[PDB]
């Protein structure tokens, strides 16, 4: 219940672009696919995701789609640091 | 019109076809007009003395 | 040493003016021009300090003609007394002399030019 | 490079909503710091060596290159390359010991792990005495 | 309520921040296509 | 007439003045946003080589931007020398110098006061300001615990405006611990800044000992326990013999082969001279050839080559030993000792990490970040912090920050404004309004009302108390001693003295002469 | 400033420089409110409305009618 | 003294000097056309 919470809602909404981009590259409808991401995740706490071979949603651990945690950690961490530096810019002055 | 266009930019990123976007605003625009036509009140029942005041309400708004 | 700041200029201006009407000749206008030329320095100090050049120049000419003491000049810092014994100002004689010598010796050369040819670069 | 642009798109509409940029910046740092703690609970530990997980992870992580369909034999090649260097302290394994020699010719299917140290340069062939050596003693000359 | 405690002058930082965001997102749109298994390669 | 010639801009007494003041306004409005904790950083785009530079320091902003205005060049130079003296507070000089001229523009136009009369008010006003600044200070260094705490507060106050404002609670320990390790030696060359890509801003950790970006030889081992360290400014390269002018006359090549044998025997005997001490590592300034490198293998000696000139003193002070080149007498030149000589990797580059040395008179600040623009800001930020804290060791007096130093100085100026007769008393009050304009700008950058907090702060300090200040987080008046905001005495003394001289130079102008450019 | 001076020259025929210097000084005085004090532009004009109303009211009482005598009107 | 009025303006006296020299330039052009010893000017 704060203005910081309203920013976190946009933080959660903008983070969903990765499965949306996978839907467009695979040709599937993003809303139909992302609707299944919401329908299966309240019960499935992990290993639920998209598989490109079958073109649908399934258990990724059975299909063997795994990645390190440091990759996703560095992505969220470095992305927040880059936005921290860009938003502090106010003027674009030419120099030597 | 820019507000509809700015919100349409986010929906184009999701991959919605533009005709479904355009049909959505057409159904939403008529639905909003149908609701606002019911909630607004009529002023013709009042006499001419109060009807002059309603013009003064809108005249001060426009100036 | 000497005491400048308009005191030496007005002292040297009236010295040549008192000798101008004694030695009328034809060069009396040159003595008067030399007198008025020396007065531009204390008038410049009076102009920069904001004081009236009329009251400043008239006071120095009237006072220095009356009294023989020749260390009163233009007070630029706005003190109440114009006597420079108390204001701690001293100048050298060789420095104030060269202002008149290098000026009067240059202007002889400036006046003797008639033909002026300037080759454009 | 995509999540950064997405968060900038989130910050685009938030600038119009009368919120300061510093408040928007600190919100992502606090939100990102909480995001690390969530994944630390979700991630599962593995053994020092496991061919079932490492080979499948290496194959499904490339996923976009030309050699992704050739990953049936190159994913074991990547696992066997790193497993030779092992340590309990979880050191940052240097890739200088794993040299990738580029030779123009052939096909990618012929790529295979060489047992010994492969040399990129060719022979001089000024005299051309020997042709093929067997049971040779190798020496490294640094002088001239 | 209104006309008190401030007035936001120098709105050019707001215009500059918008220009930097759309400039960064426009570059990200070209990189967005290369994501995932169904992404594509780029020749430069 | 035209004496100056063609293409020569001249101005006289209404174009000369009001061109420097608008230049002082032009240079001041740029650095207005950078002042304070909530200030926005300015990005500089170079005209050539597409080189960008993110920087908050006002001196660096004026270094890169070209400015043909002569009045702006005065502000360019005073920020340069202010960065040379203290390193921090260059923006306050440019803002205070511009606002002093902004006020003096009105005194010349509105009140119609001579420029020399304005300076005479500033001389008495500056003297009253520095006397109040001297009396408002407080002693320190009698208790090491209080001296430790004040350096932590100075580091927090300095890094509050830079990019480290969020992590200043952690970087304050990193900044103050390195300064106490210097053992009084005031010098910034003994601190290294290693650039590492990756991680986040708070991942910067304090290093025990000394770390640098070098490498072992080809055949050397990874770990040696209790290694003796030596530093040679020597030439283990092809030494030649120094009587340049030696040549070799050869009648037959039989003795020439024995001559080359003597050259190898000459350097063998030199490496044999190294082994008399029984060292475990050998550090050389310049490149080591392979033949010396092979001789350190069997003797059990490590090798490090191509050390910078600064790296020699930076490593020697941590080792405790002295640089040796002759190697003749083993009696003198007692060397140090290091426990762990094992290298580590931070990113894609290995670094030689040392630990357990005799002394730590030189240090190294390891930094982690995303973009090199942020690391460049991290370098300039801590360079200003370490520069202020290093000069705080030699100059002990400090003064409260948070805008209270500006208002407490103006209190004595306003007190001395009444007893001064003439028109210069208005200029004495103009100096007071210039000091008041700094906390007015601190409230503008934070987005809060400036007139209320300045009015509340001004009315509060005249009541009798002198510890109040601005709290921009809450947006109200608070106690600065509770928050722990304090700055050095020489910083604000240099700012007020430099700003007084800045207005004095530009106010004594009447004409501008701009010769033709080359 | 050119057009307000043209209307004043055509309307009355005097006081054009007073309008030019006063209207510029009102914007000069309004500059520091925008920069230093950070006042809204709608607040500056709103004060000038009430300030101008009281200004013309001062001239209502400060005036004097000399119509009753032609000799005083001649003077 | 310090309380004297500087007046803030040297441009007016400079413009008057430029006008006097410009007015004396043409006045000295026709100085030699006065009296019985004057000379004619063909334009
Ligand atoms: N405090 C003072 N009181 C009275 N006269 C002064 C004072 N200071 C300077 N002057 C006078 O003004 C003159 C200024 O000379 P100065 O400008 O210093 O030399 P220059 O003209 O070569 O630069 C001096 O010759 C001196 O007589
Ligand atoms: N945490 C803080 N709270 C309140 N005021 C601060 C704080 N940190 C800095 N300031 C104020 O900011 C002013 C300028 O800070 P400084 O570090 O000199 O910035 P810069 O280096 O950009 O000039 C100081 O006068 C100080 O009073
Ligand atoms: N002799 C005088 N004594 C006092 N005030 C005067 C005198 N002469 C003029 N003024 C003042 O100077 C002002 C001149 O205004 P004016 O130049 O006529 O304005 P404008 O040229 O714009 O019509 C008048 O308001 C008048 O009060
Ligand atoms: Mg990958
Ligand atoms: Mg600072
Ligand atoms: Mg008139």
């Amino acid at each position: 219940e704060g203005v910081q919470a309203f920013i976190w809602q946009e933080f959660a909404s903008a983070l969903e672009v990765i499965p949306t981009t996978l839907a467009e590259n695979a040709g599937l409808n993003s809303i139909k696919v992302v609707t299944e991401l919401r329908s299966k995740h309240e019960n499935g706490e992990l290993n639920d995701g998209i598989s490109v071979r079958r073109s649908g949603t399934t258990n990724t651990y059975e299909e063997h789609i795994l990645q390190p945690v440091l990759v996703s950690t560095s992505a969220i961490t470095l992305a927040s640091e880059c936005v921290k530096s860009i938003l502090r810019i106010d003027d674009i002055a030419f120099s030597r | 019109a820019s507000a509809l266009l700015d919100q349409a930019l986010e929906l184009i990123q999701k991959g919605i076809h533009p005709i479904k976007i355009a049909n959505g605003f057409d159904e939403a625009a008529k639905l909003a007009i149908s609701k606002l036509e019911e909630t607004c009140d009529d002023i013709s029942a009042s006499n001419d003395e109060l009807f002059r005041d309603f013009l003064l309400r809108a005249a001060k708004t426009s100036l | 040493v000497v005491y400048g700041g308009g005191a030496a200029e007005v002292t040297m201006s009236l010295a040549v003016s008192e000798e101008a009407d004694k030695q009328r000749g034809i060069d009396q206008y040159a003595f008067r021009g030399f007198a008025q030329a020396l007065d531009t320095i204390p008038m410049t100090l009076a102009e920069n300090s904001g004081l009236d050049p009329i009251g400043t120049l008239s006071t120095l000419k009237s006072k220095q003609l009356k009294e023989k003491i020749s260390n009163i000049g233009v007070d630029c810092l706005g003190y109440g007394s114009n006597d420079m014994k108390e204001l701690f100002v001293v100048d050298p004689f060789i420095g104030k002399k060269q202002q008149i010598l290098l000026a009067t010796q240059l202007c002889r050369m400036i006046l003797k030019i008639d033909n002026v040819i300037i080759s454009g670069k | 490079v995509i999540l950064t642009g997405a968060l900038l798109g989130a910050a685009e509409r938030l600038l119009n909503k009368g919120i300061h940029p510093t408040i928007i910046a600190d919100s992502f740092q606090s939100a990102a710091k909480r995001s690390v703690d969530i994944l630390l609970e979700m991630c599962h530990k593995v053994s020092l060596s496991d061919r079932e997980q490492l080979v499948r992870a290496a194959s499904t992580s490339l996923s976009s290159k030309i050699v992704s369909q050739y990953s049936s034999f190159l994913a074991p090649l990547a696992v066997d390359s790193v497993l030779k260097i092992s340590d309990e302290n979880s050191k940052n394994v240097d890739l200088n010991d794993i040299r990738l020699v580029k030779k123009v010719g052939g096909t990618i299917d012929d790529t295979e792990m060489i047992d010994g140290v492969v040399l990129t340069q060719t022979a001089i062939k000024s005299a051309g005495g020997p042709t093929r050596k067997e049971k040779a003693k190798i020496g490294l000359i640094q002088f001239q | 309520v209104p006309s008190n405690a401030t007035f936001k002058n120098k709105e050019k930082p707001q215009e500059v921040r918008k220009a930097n965001i759309i400039a960064a997102r426009s570059v990200a749109d070209a990189i967005r296509t290369s994501l995932g298994p169904k992404g594509m390669d780029k020749m430069i | 007439v035209q004496i100056f010639g063609d293409q020569v801009t001249e101005e006289r007494a209404e174009n000369a003045r009001l061109s420097a003041f608008v230049g002082a306004i032009a240079v001041g409005d740029l650095v207005k946003s950078t002042l304070g904790p909530k200030g926005m950083d300015k990005l500089l785009q170079s005209a050539s080589s597409n080189t960008c530079m993110v920087t908050n320091d006002g001196a660096t902003i004026l270094k890169s931007i070209p400015l043909d205005n002569p009045a702006a060049k005065v502000l360019v130079n005073i920020s340069k020398v202010q960065d040379d003296e203290v390193g921090d507070g260059t923006t306050s000089v440019t803002v205070l110098s511009a606002e002093l001229l902004r006020e003096a523009e009105k005194l010349i136009d509105q009140s119609k006061i001579h420029p020399q009369t304005i300076i005479e008010g500033y001389r008495l006003a500056s003297a009253a300001a520095l006397d109040a600044l001297t009396k408002a200070a407080v002693d320190n260094s009698h208790d090491k615990t209080m001296f430790r705490e004040d350096l932590i507060h100075i580091a927090k106050t300095t890094l509050s405006s830079k990019i480290l404002s969020q992590d200043k609670d952690h970087f304050a320990e990193l900044a103050t611990n390195a300064i106490l390790r210097l053992k009084g030696s005031t010098n910034l060359e003994h601190i290294q800044i290693i650039k590492i890509l990756g991680g986040k801003l708070s991942d910067s950790f304090l290093d025990e000992g000394f770390i640098l970006a070098k490498k072992f030889g080809n055949n050397q081992p990874k770990r040696i326990e209790n290694a003796k360290i030596l530093i040679a400014n020597t030439t283990l390269d092809t030494d030649k013999v120094k009587i340049f002018g030696t040549k070799f006359k050869v009648d037959s090549t039989a003795k020439l082969a024995q001559l080359e044998k003597a050259e190898r025997e000459k350097m063998k005997n030199k490496i044999a001279k190294i082994s008399k001490f029984g060292i475990n590592t050998f550090i050389n300034r310049q490149l080591i050839y392979d033949y010396p490198e092979q001789l350190f293998t069997d003797l059990g000696i490590n090798s490090i080559e191509h050390a910078d000139f600064e790296g020699v003193e930076r490593l020697a002070l941590v080792t405790g030993g002295e640089v040796v080149s002759t190697f003749d007498e083993p009696s003198k030149c007692k060397l140090g000792e290091c426990d762990v000589i094992e290298e580590i990797m931070l990113g894609e580059q290995p670094f030689l990490k040392f630990s357990g040395c005799k002394a730590g008179e030189a240090c190294t600040i390891v930094l982690r970040g995303a973009t090199d623009q942020t690391l460049d800001e991290a370098e300039r930020s801590l360079h200003d912090a370490l520069s202020v804290l290093s000069q705080t060791t030699k100059e002990t007096r400090t003064v409260l920050g948070g805008g209270c130093a500006e208002m407490v100085m103006s209190k004595a100026v306003d007190t001395e404004a009444q007893n001064i007769d003439g028109k210069k008393s208005l200029a004495v009050e103009a100096f007071a309004r210039a000091l008041r304009q700094l906390p007015t700008i601190l409230a503008d950058n934070a987005g809060f009302d400036s007139s209320e907090l300045v009015s509340k702060l001004r009315s509060s300090i005249y009541n009798g108390i002198s510890t109040s200040g601005l709290d921009l987080n809450n947006g109200t008046i608070a106690d600065m001693r509770q928050l722990g905001i304090v700055e050095s005495y020489k910083l604000k003394r240099a700012v007020v003295s430099s700003a007084s001289e800045a207005a004095e130079v530009l106010l004594r102008v009447d004409n501008i002469i701009r010769a033709r450019p080359r």
